[PDB]
């Protein structure tokens, strides 16, 4: 199962 | 697979006194964060609460207070001391696969605690013309239900509480008028 | 920016019996960047219905892939893996050795 | 037996010829179970075992709505990370990112990690503590400060000892049968002259799982690397692994040497003569 | 120095083109599409960052489309419009280094689209002075503005002090009521009340301007009724104090 969280560089 | 529920649409406190908004939400994540959105009739929206579903404590902003059960799924907003500036909606987020997600809302009105209940009706007249002419049913208590006008031309409006911030009074008021009546009989109904 | 050349693997999946079915291997690891081509030769020609494995890598960062498909090896049938990537002179072409 | 769950994300940019492909791949231990290719027709995240297909629509959904935005926040690092090194748009360029969770035979979080790759060397990545941020260079160090910013850090830790570990358990239930096993090697040796006088003892280790196995020699009972050659463990294709170690002996002195097999699958190291 | 969108209302006939427009937070690079009806509630429709399309599985099938062409502004397009595509679209933007940033919303952009604009009418606006019996009882004064038969329900009222707009002491309907209940296309009235002491209304020098902002038809919409047209204007009604 992925982690959702979008991180940007 | 990410939803927020909010289950009551509509609540009502009597000003100064607390109320609590109840807020769930499902989740299969352990990595989220959750927030209440409050929209006053200006229509922007502004962030009341951010709750870190990692961080255990309860966030606390002055007189919002947040219930964060994170086994029981369930976020709900303390607002003590409610006052007329309340009035609004209020939206539960939740952070998830989409960025935000947004609850029902939950329309709280504030009923306004009249200090010196005064009922009264006046009549206004036009600054332009002097024909025409408004009546003004003020000064009553947050208990009265004003009444729609059963007369065909004529217009009743609902109350609306006005706050004289640098007076400390606030007051309840609705406005009735019509073409070429009289004001004393004009909330005949209203009772 | 770094540049690692392949190491190349041509390889059986079972041990190799003249006339039983198997499956050919070529596992291509360490390279980097991830454009790479390979290929899986017959004596000499390109087989076609070759399957691939899915882009990963490893601590180092570079990346790693396997190449197989359905073969029956004989005694004198030529197996082979051709590998093209920007680290090469020229593709190189490394001979199935069912003794490797 | 202890166990991991790992992501693995690839972006390589490709200017003039479309937007950047895009692979995701999700492994348990040695054995890959889910995947997403951006050049790919379905568009979905698939699924790459079998004990994993067990999992409900919903699932799928949801992994299909996280790993296409993942794609696209890549997508975009491509072109951040370009301005932050000052590199012209013709050029292609790999962003790579890994994390997962470690856990220990008890099933209880052992260790976390998350990391990022440009260009093939480290970028950016979380320290053992999952509290702070080791930036390579100095442009890593405006990604460590938005990061911090934004509290990142805090929030992988949450998905490490957290969704992390206790997926990898469902995993492991799921799969039991394919996850839990121990395939200990098929040994056997083989002896290919090539010389009038020279000999290879070669020494397989075939259809063994997990890929961790130690294949030495020794000549009298005393270990010897010199004339040796070790491959690579690879794949077998079918979820098992092989690996041979290979020494050149001169001939009549073949029974000098014995090969020596370590796997947990065993009971007692294996070892081996030519006979 | 926040999210400005463009405009605060707009008024458009069927079958016409819509460019809602929006610009983030400088500095932020990361800017969230949604839209507002009180059926559905507040739905997520794209969001970018670094104008780059993050997710649009919000976006409705067929006639939306979205583009930021630089950090600065975004555009949502509505090609052509329907009546059920009448929302308020709100404008977000983050500073775009992870999803969980907290999001800045603007004031929002109400879209109308209506049938045919044959029923628009701008609004008549009065300003009524205090009674005079409300003076000597209360030691208050409480004036009223009525804006009448405008629609659709696209007004702004304000009060205006001597020049500058005065929220205290102001209570505006939240609702506006329809003249002839019994019609549907019904043009709306709504009320406003300002309460000041009796001294500051005794002030012949106060000045008190009811203002209402209509929306309505551009100068670029057609327009062949036999009445002025209802274009985006606004409507104004003053009174004086009074010593007597």
């Amino acid at each position: 199962r992925l982690q959702s969280l979008q991180t940007y560089v | 697979a990410q939803t927020v529920t909010q289950s009551q649409p509509e609540m009502s406190v009597q000003e100064a006194e607390t109320v609590t908004l109840s807020c769930t939400y499902d989740t299969s994540e352990s990595d989220y964060y959750l927030f209440w959105y409050k929209q006053p009739p200006s229509r922007q929206m502004i962030l009341v609460i951010r709750q870190e579903a990692y961080k255990q404590q309860n966030a606390t902003e002055n007189r919002f207070s947040v219930n964060f059960q994170k086994a029981a799924k369930s976020f709900s907003l303390k607002i003590s001391d409610s006052q007329l500036g309340d009035a609004a909606m209020y939206f539960c987020a939740s952070s998830g696969n989409t960025p935000l997600v947004f609850g029902k809302g939950t329309r709280l009105s504030v009923i306004p605690n009249i200090q010196n209940p005064d009922p009264a009706v006046y009549q206004l007249r036009d600054s332009k013309s002097s024909d025409k002419s408004v009546c003004l049913f003020t000064d009553f208590d947050s208990q009265t239900n004003v009444s729609q006008s059963k007369d065909s031309d004529v217009y009743i409006t609902d109350k609306c509480v006005l706050d004289m911030r640098s007076m400390d009074f606030k007051s309840n008021s609705a406005v009735a008028w019509s073409n070429k009546f009289a004001c004393a009989n004009a909330f005949n109904n209203s009772i | 920016m770094i540049q690692r050349t392949p190491k190349i693997q041509v390889y059986s999946r079972h041990p190799a019996e003249n006339g039983k079915s198997n499956f050919l291997n070529c596992y291509v690891s360490g390279f980097h960047p991830s454009d790479i081509e390979v290929d899986l030769l017959k004596n000499g020609e390109r087989i076609e219905k070759v399957e691939h494995s899915d882009l990963s890598f490893s601590k180092d960062w570079s990346f790693y892939l396997l190449y197989y498909t359905e073969f029956t090896p004989t005694e004198k049938d030529e197996y082979a893996c051709r590998v093209n990537h920007v680290t090469l002179s020229q593709p190189k072409i490394v001979k199935w050795d069912r003794d490797m | 037996g202890s166990h991991s769950m790992r992501y693995f994300f690839t972006s390589v940019s490709r200017p003039g010829r479309g937007e950047p492909r895009f692979i995701a791949v999700g492994y348990v231990d040695d054995t890959q179970f889910v995947r997403f290719d951006s050049d790919a027709a379905s568009q979905r995240m698939e699924p790459r075992a079998p004990w994993i297909e067990q999992e409900g629509p919903e699932y799928w959904d949801g992994e299909t709505r996280k790993v296409k935005a993942h794609s696209q926040t890549h997508r975009v690092d491509l072109g951040t990370l370009r301005g932050y090194y000052n590199q012209s748009e013709a050029g292609s360029h790999t962003v790579q990112r890994m994390y997962g969770c470690d856990v220990g035979s008890d099933w209880r979080f052992l260790r976390g990690y998350h990391q990022y790759a440009y260009d093939g060397k480290d970028y950016i990545a979380l320290k053992e503590d999952l509290r702070s941020w080791t930036a390579a260079d100095m442009a890593a160090q405006t990604t460590k400060h938005k990061w911090e910013a934004a509290h990142v850090a805090e929030q992988l830790r949450a998905y490490l000892e957290g969704t992390c570990v206790e997926w990898l358990r469902r995993y492991l239930e799921n799969g039991k049968e394919t996850l839990q096993r121990t395939d200990a090697p098929k040994t056997h040796m083989t002896h290919h002259a090539v010389s009038d006088h020279e000999a290879t003892l070669r020494c397989w280790a075939l259809s063994f799982y997990p890929a961790e196995i130690t294949l030495t020699w020794q000549r009298d009972g005393e270990d010897q690397t010199q004339d040796t050659e070790l491959v690579e463990t690879r794949p077998a294709g079918d979820g098992t692994f092989q690996k041979w170690a290979a020494v050149v002996v001169p001939s009549g002195q073949e029974q000098r040497y014995t090969c020596h097999v370590q796997h947990e699958g065993l009971p007692k190291p294996l070892t081996l003569r030519w006979e | 120095a926040g999210v400005i969108q463009s405009p605060r209302h707009e008024v458009t006939e069927m079958g016409q083109e819509v460019t809602l427009r929006c610009k983030p937070i400088s500095g932020h690079n990361s800017l969230f599409w949604y839209r507002q009806t009180m059926m559905r509630g507040l739905e997520l429709l794209i969001y970018f960052n670094n104008n780059v399309p993050i997710d649009d599985s919000g976006m409705p099938e067929d006639r939306f489309s979205a583009k930021m062409p630089n950090a600065s502004f975004s555009t949502l397009k509505i090609q052509p419009s329907e009546p059920r595509d009448s929302a308020v679209y709100f404008c977000a933007s983050t500073w775009g280094r992870a999803s969980t940033d907290t999001q800045y919303f603007g004031p929002g952009t109400r879209l109308t689209v209506l049938e045919d604009l044959k029923n628009v009418f701008p609004p008549e606006v009065a300003v009524f002075e205090p009674s005079e019996a409300e003076i000597s009882h209360t030691q208050k004064a409480t004036l009223v503005c009525l804006a009448t038969g405008f629609y659709p329900d696209h007004v702004e009222l304000s009060w205006w002090v001597n020049g500058k707009e005065v929220h205290s002491g102001v209570c505006t309907d939240p609702q506006p009521l329809k003249e002839q209940p019994a019609l549907n296309d019904s043009r709306y009235a709504l009320s406003s009340r300002l309460r000041v002491s009796a001294t500051f209304w005794q002030n012949p020098r106060n000045h008190f301007r009811c203002q209402v902002q209509f929306y309505g038809l551009s100068e670029n919409d057609e327009w062949t009724q036999d009445r002025a047209k209802p274009v985006t204007q606004i409507v104004s009604a003053e009174a004086w104090g009074r010593a007597d």
